[PDB]
């Protein structure tokens, strides 16, 4: 509950969750207000670690301040980032294609050292894009989501590889900073220790130790026990610290005259002078925790230190020694261990605040080089930070992040579930991250630290399996970019309620129980032998005294979309993965009926999805319409909630919002007030409830194919509204200026009936493929005519008509009405790009029926195209004359391991008909641990099973046993779950009872009309002369190399000659072929292809004498 | 191997150094305009402009009389220009464009999956073609099909 | 793929070169196998055979003094096709 | 500094722009940029024309001259597997249906011109160049037939009156 | 062998080319780093697109426009220098650059 | 160097006349990359890899 | 936005590709300094220039 206008959906949950589902968009919103420094963030950080409340801009402007010239006689500083309000609201920016932004004001400060002044201003820094309420950015009117990125946190990493030539463990380290230079301390095949510094030809340690300034006695003092260290100290072959420094410099300035002051400073440059080396806050905390240098000390001095380097060397050589723990002087001891680089204690999360902060840092560097350039060339006693600061490279970096970056992704909103699930997305690829060709197989697996931090199910099934994921339900982001997870701490076998967020390191320290454990209503466990998880992913039976943490609920491991699959724990992970990736692809139907059988996650993940209007503060309804709702608050004020009717989504689907309240209803705050696209009375509705049967019927449901009734076509059950945006601009040109007008050229005044008086069509005129939308004509100039055309103009008297018509024609294979015509103009002084006079967009919409070939699927990965839409009479009907609606196949069920669809089918029939456990003499044995008000149910009553605590199979048999009759005395579905179907076509009853029920299926966005394509002769490519590519043009299909092999293997030589000469490249041959077809002659003999001749001239361009020889 | 290769044929080995560089025809490196004046060069034009600029600068330096450092620097620049023309990215840093995109030289028109061989010589887009989604046809004959 | 590429395999098990009884020896942490010729001639010595491998079992395990073939596979694993070409010709 | 700015004006752009137009492009860029720093909004053509004491059509022509070309060898998709050059319709290629329509036009037109007499069709073919592509005029036609040019114009008007009759025109009306 | 490449083939003989082959392939000597006049959108003389070196951009028209029909073909306009022919010789005609140093 | 067997035998048949000497040949078993690249036609071997 | 389609900067005409008669034309011979001969077909009624870039 805890949501006021919820539907009453009864749950099968045997347990109780202490913790609610959190604020599902916090991973976006709290990160962005962390970047700004919003006061809600300010007080939350004061709640949780108060000592350093700093926004991201304050961090960048502090690490920038001050900026001094090389003279050191003047300095420039920054302070106090501050916004104005936004310059235009959300809907106006989305309409007029403005980016929804707000200005940055920065108090700069220029100080001269020698004379002594301050020059303080308030510099306009730039218009900064602003996250909306829904966690999205609006760039150029389009809507964009910045996806969170997984990358490996900077620190010190330890591993060893075995050497099959030698069979020795070879330990190593990679001290990876952020934007610095690496250094690695290996132990090679011999018993020495190369210290390769910055990618170039190894090293022993002693050169580096003396290069920092350690004497040989200090080396033996720090490394006495270490046999490899004393061996390399005896094999040092260089005495003198500067004698090591010169080697050093020669190996790192190869091509430079060395001197003592340069190698003294350049080693201090790469690792200690922090302008060229910065392991970040995360890196400093990670190193200081791994080596245990500082414990209570705050995080500062983001370069390295000599203590950290010698502690790295000592830890590595004791790691080769096979030590267990190591104490460093000045710090508490740490365990000596190697490090996985896949464990979530090492694989951090650069969220959206971190990403925009990095782009602002790389912008401020480009600003800063310009500033300290003109800090010298400008004359002193004349300049000011208005004259110093250049904001143009700053604003350019933000605009080239939000535009054209593979994390500034286009908002994938074809339903509220995918709208939510394109947020909360973890993507391990991007700039600074690994690409797919660089991707090994070991990063794509599921390490056992993912439990509760990242869902193992949901990942795209293409070539991205494991590189792209999604956050868990309960997961929450550590301020250092790690993924914390709630846990219920349990003290002395008493399960408390203190919820403590632990990251993956303390998940390994401690031990973790299960939520489906027998808690004896007091915090006490029942049986002593309890399931638990140890550090390395091991599963044990601990006695029930060492358990110090327990999970907050079941379904904790799983994502948002995957937790909307009922009976998920029965399905195999492959088909559950397919179901989670296809539940995000449903289209918004015109009716959107709620599912019978569900989870808990249909209501919460709909009111948190944003696309449902929510009553902000309580009160009573004044005035409803189809367009607005005016609430009356309890204190005087009123407020109009405008709808969004028939707005085009980002993938062409409808986005209607109709209200669900009446004019006298009282609403409370946080109530659903208006359904969205795929919602129904608050909760998600991705499809409809259809009567299913599981027989194989007449080969039309053969190999995943699906048949349907015609009732779905007649009653508009599966029917989606699609809205398409067409666009043309009237731009300038060299010859003159274009013009949107009705004076088009040669075109019967028949097709100029739909067009208005000044170009564009009238609203509501139905169009077909090839019709005129925008009458728009360009000048052409003077080209001399062909004489036949000249005499045709001489006979008919029609003039030359020097203008040439490029009208906006609606492309091939499309039709439908015209909803709305948005027109811009230069004459209204609208923002148009250079050389454009008039812009107009025409929105075309059609209403697609469901049709054979369209892609349908349930909630279990059981996809399948529509084989045949039969009539309603030749469909297997029940004994009550009710026909079934779809018919799935049997043979896809047992071999794909997804009987969640069968359990959903039986429970759906139970919820459709309604049960009544007649508890006359006590409660029956199955129904003992059922909740109350499940002993009886109504027809079409909504139920819900949560994911990992749902309907047991004995409970399904118990419900299916008593399933009260429809209108007569008729139990249509017996205790087995089957029924006697009659054949609609022939007429005889089927000799065996067949499973029927109500299954909840979706309409996927792989419609036939988006896929069918044909080309006889169309556009052609430019340099080569092949036909073009893709359904946007005509294009042909690539008769690729393997198909050439196939037709060689048949031996079809002539068809191969056809398909490679006179259908693709024989430039003079194609028109002869077309002419000979029309005239009915023979096809001519093919000539040389064109791409061979292009190859010939390229080879002659590479100074290779290539020639064809006759004989 | 290579000595007897140059011996057996009628190939003088004088062609391994180069004195006159040839230019690919204009339609194979076309400068097409889009609708709206945003032109489209073909990325070889810039390499030929680099070679033509550096050659003309060398010619004026030799005509004017220049010291040895400037002339040898210019000949090294000419060498690197021709090297970038025949294979950018081979020797040293690849010559970038805007956005730091390495350019496409003549060797990159043939190498790899996107050369002329694997992309346009063997597998071509064809006319008289089409695709669609498929469905099961259990009333068809074996030699029939839907369309 | 490594068969068609004619690679040297990972688990390389060397084959015989001439018949005779075997000179078996377990050296330091790996093996040492040598063929005793029958004419005779030079003994073919196979030194660097890992103890991570196994000896070839047939009919019983490879015991010392057992009479090997001309191209009998000595250890267990994968024979390289180059060596069986050089020993037993194109047919084999 | 002069030599560097001179050669930078010569050798930086693909299409060459001479130095005076480069200077007024740089002045327009600096003015529009500083007005973007001061106003905060990108200014208008009439504002820039008033500011640089020039005409707004000259501002439009400079704005057309400023734009550098985009290359044919960048990655069109969000990943790199196709170039921009593989997605441009060659709008001067042979359309392959107008060619066969033009050949059918020529065949039908020769048939309709053969429906008349011989002097008439010869006058039409020479008047409109249908035999060589060289459009002969009235004096050349009257010379090669040995009559006066007014007789040629009479025959021309009579035949072009004959052709406008729809029985000689229904088979040609669809060819526009 | 065939230069317009009718389909009669027996061999395809590659070979390392010489400078006397290269300046015999060419029809001109490109010597300016210019492509197109910025204002008229016509190709420059002695540039990378010169119609004298590489052939006409327009079917049977010279550069100065003094010849505009098929009846003038195979000939060269004595002022502009552009050989009047079909405009697909820009697909095939090559040019060369005389370098100042090897 | 690696040459084809038929060319090898035909060369020995030519050179047993005009003074007799055999070129000594041994069979090789080469992988399929090197076999495809050491073909007679440069066009296929250029188009392959 | 639009579209994509592009054009080479030039017209493509189509007339009769006749070969039987043409405009009659001369052949002139120009010579470089280094003994190179070149033949240039000029038209008949054409003022032949004295020097020519070969
Ligand atoms: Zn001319």
């Amino acid at each position: 509950n805890s949501v006021p206008g919820a539907p009453n959906r009864v749950s099968f949950a045997k347990l109780r969750e202490p913790l609610e589902v959190p604020g599902l968009l916090d991973v976006q919103t709290d990160s962005f207000e962390w970047l700004i420094g919003s006061p809600r963030w300010r007080e939350s950080a004061a709640e949780r670690g108060d000592v350093n409340p700093v926004g991201g801009l304050e961090e960048v402007l502090y690490e920038l301040s001050p900026i001094e010239d090389f003279s050191g006689s003047m300095s420039l500083s920054f302070s106090d980032p501050r916004f104005d309000d936004v310059k235009a609201p959300v809907d106006e920016c989305k309409d007029k294609d403005m980016t929804y932004a707000a200005p940055l004001f920065v108090t700069a400060e220029f100080i001269n050292n020698n004379t002594g002044e301050i020059k303080s201003q308030t510099v306009f820094m730039g218009d900064f894009p602003m996250m909306t309420e829904k966690g999205t950015f609006i760039i150029n009117g389009t809507e964009r989501v910045v996806v969170s990125q997984l990358v490996r946190s900077p620190g010190v990493y330890f591993d060893e590889t075995i050497d099959k030539s030698t069979d020795k463990t070879l330990h190593s380290v990679k001290v990876i900073p952020s934007r610095g230079a690496w250094l690695e301390f290996d132990v090679d095949k011999r018993d020495t220790v190369g210290v390769r510094i910055d990618r170039k030809r190894r090293q022993p340690v002693t050169v580096l130790l003396k290069a920092l300034g350690w004497t040989s006695e200090q080396i033996v003092e720090r490394f006495g026990f270490s046999e490899i260290m004393r061996s390399t100290l005896e094999k040092d072959n260089t005495v003198g610290t500067d004698e090591a420094l010169l080697d050093i410099y020669r190996k790192l300035r190869p091509g430079e005259p060395p001197t003592k002051e340069s190698a003294q400073t350049l080693l201090e440059n790469l690792f200690f002078k922090e302008k060229r080396y910065d392991l970040a806050r995360v890196g400093r905390y990670k190193v200081n925790k791994k080596l245990g240098l500082h414990v209570g000390e705050p995080i500062t001095s983001s370069t390295l230190t000599e203590e950290d380097v010698v502690a790295t060397i000592e830890y590595l050589v004791r790691l080769h020694e096979g030590q267990t723990t190591m104490t460093v002087p000045g710090g508490v001891e740490v365990p000596v261990e190697t490090d996985d680089i896949d464990h979530f204690g090492n694989r951090r999360l650069r969220t959206v605040g971190e990403l925009i902060q990095n782009q602002i840092r790389v912008g401020m560097s480009r600003m800063e080089r310009v500033v300290r350039e003109r800090m010298t060339t400008q004359d002193v006693e004349a300049i000011t930070p208005q004259t110093l600061i250049n904001i143009r490279p700053v604003v350019a970096a933000i605009k080239e992040f939000f535009g054209t970056s593979q994390l500034s992704q286009f908002m994938d909103q074809n339903n509220p579930l995918s709208g939510l699930t394109h947020k909360r997305r973890l993507s391990a690829l991007g700039p600074g991250g690994l690409s797919r060709e660089r991707a090994g197989l070991e990063v794509r697996d599921v390490h056992p630290s993912h439990y509760g931090r990242m869902c193992p199910i949901e990942t795209p099934e293409g070539p991205n399996i494991g590189l792209i994921g999604s956050l868990s339900v309960y997961a929450r982001v550590n301020p250092f970019g790690f993924i914390e997870t709630p846990y219920r701490k349990v003290v002395d076998g008493v399960v408390s309620d203190e919820i403590v967020y632990l990251t993956a390191d303390e998940e390994d320290r401690h031990v973790v129980a299960q939520a489906n454990s027998p808690i004896d209503a007091d915090g006490r466990f029942v049986e002593p032998r309890v399931l638990v998880r140890r550090k390395a992913g091991e599963v044990e039976y601990v006695p029930s005294s060492e358990v110090d943490y327990m999970d907050v609920s079941p379904r904790q491991m799983v994502s948002v979309a995957t937790a909307m699959i009922p009976f998920l724990e029965h399905d195999d992970a492959n088909r559950a993965l397919m179901g989670a990736n296809m539940q995000r692809q449903a289209v918004p139907l015109v009716r959107s009926e709620a599912p019978l059988v569900g989870t808990g996650m249909e209501l919460r993940a709909a009111i948190d999805a944003g696309d449902v209007v929510v009553a902000e503060e309580s009160g009573v309804i004044e005035e409803v319409s189809a367009d607005y709702i005016t609430v009356m608050h309890d204190n005087g004020t009123r407020r109009t909630y405008r709808m969004r009717k028939f707005a085009r989504s980002n993938h062409g689907t409808c986005a209607n919002q109709c209200p669900i309240v009446d004019a006298g209803d009282r609403v409370e705050a946080g109530q659903v007030i208006a359904d969205g696209p795929c919602t129904d009375d608050g909760e998600m509705a991705l499809g409809k409830n259809l009567l299913v049967a599981i027989m194989p019927w007449e080969g039309h449901n053969y190999e995943d194919a699906i048949i349907l009734s015609n009732r779905l076509v007649e009653e508009d059950v599966l029917t989606s509204i699609h809205i398409e945006e067409h666009e043309i601009d009237a731009r300038d040109t060299k010859l003159g200026a274009e013009e949107i007008t009705r004076d088009i050229p040669n075109i019967s005044d028949e097709v100029l009936a739909d067009l208005d008086e000044r170009g564009i069509v009238r609203i509501g005129a139905e169009v077909r493929d090839g019709d005129i939308l925008v009458g728009k004509v360009t000048p052409k100039g003077e080209t001399e005519l062909t004489p036949e055309e000249r005499l045709l103009r001489a006979i008919f008297g029609e003039k030359a008509r020097e203008v040439r018509d490029t009208s906006l024609k609606v492309p091939h294979g499309e039709s439908g009405k015209v909803i709305g015509i948005r027109v811009f103009s230069r004459e209204d002084e609208d923002e148009l790009p250079a050389g454009v006079n008039e812009l107009v967009r025409v929105y075309v919409a059609q209403k697609r029926k469901i049709s054979d070939g369209d892609k349908l699927a349930g909630r279990h990965g059981n996809k399948g195209v529509i084989g045949k839409i039969l009539p309603v009479e030749d469909m297997p009907f029940l004994a009550d004359g009710t026909p079934v609606d779809i018919i799935l196949n049997t043979h896809g069920v047992p071999r794909r391991m997804n009987i969640g669809q069968i359990l959903e089918t039986h429970l759906g029939w139970c919820a459709h008909s309604g049960w009544k456990v007649d508890a006359a003499k006590g409660v029956p044995d199955w129904a003992a641990r059922l909740p109350d008000e499940l002993l009886e149910a109504q027809p079409n009553a909504i139920v819900s099973t949560p994911v990992f605590d749902g309907a047991q199979e004995a409970e399904l048999q118990g419900l299916l046993s008593c399933t009260l009759p429809n209108r007569d005395g008729d139990v249509l579905v017996d205790a087995d779950g089957k029924a006697m179907l009659f054949d609609g076509r022939s007429g005889e009853p089927f000799p065996y009872p067949v499973t029927v029920g109500y299954m909840y299926i979706m309409k996927l966005h792989h419609l036939v009309d988006d896929k069918i394509h044909a080309r006889s002769t169309g556009p052609y490519s430019m340099i080569t002369q092949q036909p073009l590519g893709g359904k946007a043009q005509f294009g042909g299909q690539r008769f690729g190399e393997m198909e050439c092999w196939a037709m060689q293997a048949y031996g079809a030589a002539y068809t191969l000659q056809e398909l490679l000469t006179i259908k693709s490249d024989d430039t003079v041959g194609r028109v002869k072929v077309y002419e000979a077809i029309v005239k009915g002659e023979n096809i001519p003999e093919p000539g040389i292809p064109e791409s061979f001749k292009v190859l010939l001239k390229e080879l002659q361009s590479l100074c290779l004498n290539v020639e064809v020889l006759s004989s | 191997k290579v000595v007897a290769a140059f011996q057996q044929s009628g190939n003088s080995p004088m062609g391994m150094v180069l004195d006159a560089v040839p230019v690919i025809p204009p339609e194979l490196r076309p400068m097409v305009q889009l609708d709206g004046g945003r032109f489209a060069t073909s990325d070889l034009n810039d390499l030929y402009r680099r070679v033509i600029n550096r050659n003309n600068r060398l010619k004026r330096l030799i005509d004017l009389g220049a010291p040895e450092i400037i002339v040898n620097n210019e000949k090294r620049m000419l060498q690197e220009s021709v090297d970038a023309l025949f294979d950018n990215g081979r020797r040293g840093r690849p010559v970038t464009g805007p956005g730091n995109r390495p350019l496409k030289s003549l060797s990159d028109l043939l190498k790899g999956k996107q050369g002329r061989f694997r992309q346009n010589l063997l597998g071509k887009r064809v006319d008289y073609s089409g695709r669609s989604v498929i469905v099961v046809g259990p009333q068809l004959k074996l030699h029939q099909c839907g369309l | 793929q490594e068969l068609f590429e004619a690679r040297v395999p990972r688990g390389k098990a060397p084959i015989a070169d001439v018949t005779g009884r075997v000179r078996l020896e377990d050296g330091e942490r790996f093996y040492k196998i040598t063929i005793v010729p029958d004419d005779g001639g030079e003994e073919v010595v196979y030194d660097k055979i890992s103890k991570r491998q196994r000896l070839r079992v047939f009919k019983r395990v490879l015991s010392d003094g057992d009479h090997v073939e001309v191209g009998q596979q000595l250890m267990e694993g994968s024979a390289d096709p180059h060596e069986v070409l050089r020993v037993q010709g194109p047919r084999e | 500094r002069q030599a560097i700015t001179r050669a930078m004006a010569d050798q930086a752009r693909t299409i060459r722009i001479p130095v005076h137009m480069v200077e007024v492009i740089n002045k327009l860029g600096r003015i529009q940029r500083e007005l973007l720093q001061d106003l905060g909004r990108e200014p208008t053509p009439e504002e820039l024309a008033k500011e640089m004491d020039i005409t707004p059509e000259k501002v439009l022509e400079i704005q057309q001259y400023a734009r550098e070309p985009i290359s044919l060898d960048q990655t069109i998709g969000d990943e790199g597997d196709s170039q921009l050059g593989d997605f441009i319709e060659d709008s001067e290629a042979v359309v392959a249906v107008d060619a066969v329509s033009f050949t059918l036009l020529q065949d039908q037109l020769q048939s309709v011109l053969d429906t008349l007499s011989e002097r008439e069709a010869g006058v039409v073919r020479l008047r409109f160049g249908l035999t060589d592509g060289q459009p002969r005029t009235l004096d050349e036609i009257g010379q090669v037939y040995g009559v006066t040019r007014e007789r040629i114009r009479q025959i021309e008007s009579k035949t072009m009156s004959k052709l406008r009759h729809p029985s000689r025109s229904q088979v040609l009306r669809d060819y526009l | 062998g065939a230069m317009l490449d009718v389909n009669f083939f027996d061999e395809l003989r590659i070979g390392l080319a010489t400078a006397e082959d290269i300046r015999q392939w060419s029809y001109g000597e490109v010597k300016k780093p210019e492509t197109i006049n910025y204002r008229t959108l016509k190709p420059e003389k002695d540039g990378l697109f010169c119609e004298k070196i590489f052939g006409p951009t327009r079917d049977w028209e010279c550069y100065c426009g003094k010849y505009k029909r098929v009846r003038f073909k195979g000939i060269i306009c004595e002022r502009c220098g552009v050989e009047v022919t079909r405009a697909k010789v820009r697909r095939e005609r090559m040019g060369h650059i005389e370098l100042a140093a090897p | 160097s690696l040459i084809d067997r038929a060319e090898f035998e035909a060369e020995n048949r030519r050179v047993v006349a005009e003074g007799g000497e055999p070129a000594a040949g041994r069979p090789v078993l080469m992988g399929i990359t090197k076999a495809s690249l050491a073909t007679d036609s440069w066009l296929s071997a250029a188009s392959f890899q | 936005d639009r579209v994509l389609r592009g054009s080479r900067l030039g017209a493509v005409s189509y007339e009769t590709d006749r070969n039987h008669d043409l405009a009659p034309r001369q052949i002139a011979r120009y010579r470089t300094d280094n003994g190179e001969e070149f033949e240039v077909p000029f038209a008949d009624d054409a003022e032949i220039p004295g020097t020519w870039l070969c």
